[PDB]
């Protein structure tokens, strides 16, 4: 019904989704692991 | 506050059972000596 030029922008559908602590060494174990080994120390 | 409450009961547990064997030790070395 009317009269398109060439594409002065090209464009498609796309996907848009939403975008280290201090002492992050201890992570691997657990805080009740370490709670534990202190105790388990002092009991040693 | 009741599980650190548990704790630190432990803790003390563990001193007041060193400052007894002190005790005993000390009493046995009085007796030596």
């Amino acid at each position: 019904v009317i009269d398109f030029s060439k594409p002065f922008m090209s464009l498609g559908i796309s996907i848009m989704i939403k975008k280290p602590g201090v002492f992050s060494f201890l992570d691997p174990l657990a805080y009740e692991i370490w709670m534990c080994i202190v105790f388990a120390y002092i009991g040693v | 506050w009741s599980f650190y409450f548990g704790a630190l009961s432990f803790i003390i547990a563990e001193m007041v059972g060193v400052l007894a064997v002190h005790m005993f030790i000390d009493r046995h070395k009085q007796l030596r000596a």
